[PDB]
RNA sequence: AGGGCACAAGCCCGCCCGACCCGCGCCCCCCGUGCCGGCGCGGGCCGCGAAAGCGGGGCCUACCGAUCCUUCGCCGCCCCG
RNA sequence: GGCGCGUGGGCCCCUCCUGGUAAGCAGGACGGGCGAGGCGGGACGAUCCGGACGCCGGGCCAGGGUGCGCCGCCGGGGCCC
RNA sequence: GAAGGGAGGCGCGGCCCUUCCAAGGCUAAAUACGCCCCGGGACCGAUAGCGGACCAAGUAGCGCGAGCGAACGGUGAAAAGGACGCCCUGCGGCCGCUCAAAAGACCUGAACCCGGCCGGCCGCCGGCCCGCCGGCCCCGUCUCGAAACACGGACCGAGGAGCCACGCGCCGCGGCGAGCCCGAGGGAGCCCCCGCGGCGGAGCGAGCGCGAGACGCCCCGGGCCCGCCAUGCCCCUGCGGGCG
């Protein structure tokens, strides 16, 4: 019997094609 | 790091835990929380009761300030004060000088009653005490106060 | 081969018998506790060795508080915890006591250092007592994990435990004719 | 296409695998389903006893 | 650290509480008492055993 | 359909409405979950009887239904300057 | 006590049953086996008779057999297409 | 279809308070980002990496058209890229030459398949003075059950399939501990210094709200206490307080 909290998490929108919803951070000390 | 995962040491063998009868398919119970009262029943009336319906009358716009309402119980109300004058205070139990808190000034505004006090008058100053704290403070010396 | 074992008997149980932890000091005390109890089969040595093995989450804090509740009746012997003593500032005055334990808070160190009492590591109590003689061995509450409290089925009626997650509903939430 | 409806053959077996397990040694003490008055009178009596009563003082 | 312990552990102070353990059982590999009357004497000194 | 019942559980007569209100536990099916059904209790108010007593329907084993929504009833709480 | 996987098409033997003219048919029950059990025997067989397995040397021998293929036999009593 | 008007996260009517002035307009900074240029990398290394490392790639080639779209890297330090001689009707061959080496259109040069010479006679396991004796159905797969007249598999090489992000549960380990915490960011120091929320610390209750100590090495269980529901008695400031 699996006894687990349930996710909140929202699905992801837009990963193959539209706007682009990811932020790096490679350019913070920069 | 990949070296010490469980899947590395199945290579060599066919279907990689999931067994040869069953096997590794997509979905085969469906997707997310799906089912839950038609072929999920079981799971969901042993683990989440209360899980579907409605209950009590809502608000549409909760004011999260006006709610905050912190409290101290008032076993812990001397460690307030730091150690020198702690020492200070409880030698002389005097009731000229009796040390004033004021636990607004420390972010709190109600005052419960759960644990004891040491016996020596202290004036204590809030917005709201319950009703033992007021009891237990009047029989060690004390007096409460309403500060704005 | 050709013989029955599997009649009257059960199978093997595992226990721990090596601390598990990389500290080295904690490795070294419990070599000298099971040579001590090696050569003398005392029972102190034995418990004092078994709970140097245990896991972290089998090893709850103590407070001074409660130490001090718990040596009423025998002030002058020595508390021995193989944990982490805290300080409790609920307590505004502590008496005068002998504590060895694994490791103390800052704080609690403090408050024990005045009020005259000492405490002790565990290397000074082999130094001196290696037997306990006159220490009282004790530890903390178990089952005060909030992940204990947790455990079971809170669907059922006969179970006392709430569920993990967030529930909004009402359906067997209000009584045993909810459902 | 029409599969089994019903065996029990090998359950025996599997109840056996562990030994059948006893109840528990508090079951046998709860005060479950016991008359309420009988119930009430056992606290009263002990309460006002001085050598069991855990009041304070 | 290491060195400090057995130097703890080599003091008298610890070597007081030390009791010596009994001695070990005794034992030895199975032979016919009948192939030889020495074997045979060590099980019936009497050595009234017919064979 | 199978059990049960004789100064009765059957038939006749007299008075009644326990075919009530509040709150718990257990049995059956069973994962020892739900539903139908039953039983044992603590309080309130009642019926019959001289009284002891019995009574939460038709002697026992069948005769029935979640979430959301609507409608009705007692007592209260909210509409957040 | 905690966490978790696979499984949820089974089949055969012994004894006991139901439907069917019957079936290497279909459906149930206590115990065992194959599945997932090497080895010897039953000429030949997943299940029968013995025996349940690390790599070797020596001894004893279960089940089954002892004209020749092909390891291993004689003696006695009775019958005999 | 207008004169004072708008708003205060439940509608309508009335009375207040707190706040602002629509139906006209302009404005830097802190923020985002390909082509192109510069720098770097625990990245790939010619079936990989961009489709495209090759003097000619969106090329050759295919389609009425919209479109589709490859393959092909490497002599050597230096071209020193092969003297002379002898056979040959010519085609070519031999012998030798340059060079450390032919490395001779080229680094190394495996497997499958094949030609010559030289030795043998049918696969694997075991014993042996070596061809005799004994044993051995074709693997992978679904399946109660496969040597199957169940499916896939001519052969060889190279490639070829549980990784990563976020969320939740539990376990182990480290630091600190009633507390804990490299947030964004700022100091010209990838690793140094400073740095809020948050979570924990008190629960229950639809809600107005009210609000915990009494025992205990540990565990289990009893006993009490807080909140929700219902009741009895007493009383102040009263559908409020206290006690049960
Ligand atoms: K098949
Ligand atoms: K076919
Ligand atoms: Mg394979
Ligand atoms: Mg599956
Ligand atoms: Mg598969
Ligand atoms: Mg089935
Ligand atoms: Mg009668
Ligand atoms: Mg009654
Ligand atoms: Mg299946
Ligand atoms: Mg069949
Ligand atoms: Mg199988
Ligand atoms: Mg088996
Ligand atoms: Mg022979
Ligand atoms: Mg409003
Ligand atoms: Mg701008
Ligand atoms: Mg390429
Ligand atoms: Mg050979
Ligand atoms: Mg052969
Ligand atoms: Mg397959
Ligand atoms: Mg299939
Ligand atoms: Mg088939
Ligand atoms: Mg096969
Ligand atoms: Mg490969
Ligand atoms: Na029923
Ligand atoms: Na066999
Ligand atoms: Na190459
Ligand atoms: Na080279
Ligand atoms: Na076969
Ligand atoms: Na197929
Ligand atoms: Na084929
Ligand atoms: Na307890």
């Amino acid at each position: 019997g699996r006894n687990v909290a349930f996710s909140n998490m929202r699905r992801y929108k837009c990963t193959n094609k539209g706007p682009n919803l990811i932020k790096n951070w490679f350019n913070q000390p920069a | 790091p990949t070296r010490i995962r469980k899947s590395r040491k199945r290579r060599g063998h066919r279907q990689m835990g999931y067994g040869r009868v069953g096997g590794h398919r997509k979905h085969p119970s469906g997707r997310g929380k799906a089912g839950g009262l038609q072929h999920k029943r079981t799971s969901f009336d042993k683990y989440h009761p209360g899980y579907f319906g409605k209950l009590g009358m809502r608000n549409y716009h909760v004011r999260r300030n006006i709610e905050y309402n912190p409290t101290i119980n008032i076993d812990k109300i001397w460690s307030l004060i730091p150690e020198e004058q702690r020492d200070g205070f409880l030698q002389r139990k005097s009731t000229t000088e009796a040390p004033v808190v004021d636990v607004t000034r420390f972010g709190f505004f109600k005052v419960l009653g759960r644990g004891s006090l040491p016996q020596c008058p202290i004036i204590i100053k809030a917005r709201y005490f319950s009703s033992d704290a007021e009891k237990k403070l009047r029989e060690v010396g004390g007096v409460p106060l309403l500060v704005p | 081969m050709g013989i029955d074992l599997k009649t009257g008997i059960k199978k093997r149980k595992v226990e721990r018998k090596e601390p598990k932890s990389p500290n080295p000091y904690i490795r070294l005390l419990h070599n000298a506790f099971k040579v001590v109890y090696e050569n003398t089969g005392e029972d102190f040595t034995k418990v004092l060795t078994k709970r140097l093995c245990l896991s972290k989450t089998n090893r709850p804090v103590l407070s001074v508080s409660r130490l001090a509740h718990l040596m009423h009746k025998r002030e002058d012997k020595i508390a021995v915890v193989a944990s982490t003593v805290t300080n409790d500032e609920r307590l505004v005055t502590i008496p005068r006591m002998t504590i060895c334990a694994l490791k103390f808070s800052a704080t609690a160190r403090s408050r024990i250092e005045k009020a005259g009492g000492r405490c002790m590591s565990f290397d000074e109590l082999l130094a001196e007592k290696p037997t306990g003689d006159n220490c009282v061995l004790l530890q903390g509450r178990r089952s005060c994990r909030a992940v204990c409290k947790k455990f079971g089925s809170p669907g059922r009626p006969n179970s006392h435990v709430k569920p993990k997650g967030e529930h909004k509903g009402r359906r067997g939430a209000r009584g045993r004719h909810s459902w | 296409a029409k599969l089994k409806n019903h065996t029990s053959k090998n359950q025996n077996r599997k109840d056996h695998r562990n030994g059948i397990k006893k109840p528990k040694k508090s079951a046998y003490t709860s005060h479950k389903g016991m008359c309420p008055k009988y119930l009430r009178n056992l606290r009263r009596s002990r309460a006002n006893d001085p050598r069991q009563s855990l009041r304070p003082n | 650290t290491q060195t400090d312990i057995e130097r703890i552990l080599q003091s008298d102070a610890v070597q007081k509480t030390f009791v010596p353990k009994r001695d070990p059982l005794v034992i030895e590999r199975k032979v016919d008492p009948f192939s030889s009357k020495e074997a045979l004497a060590r099980l019936d000194p009497s050595g009234t055993v017919m064979p």
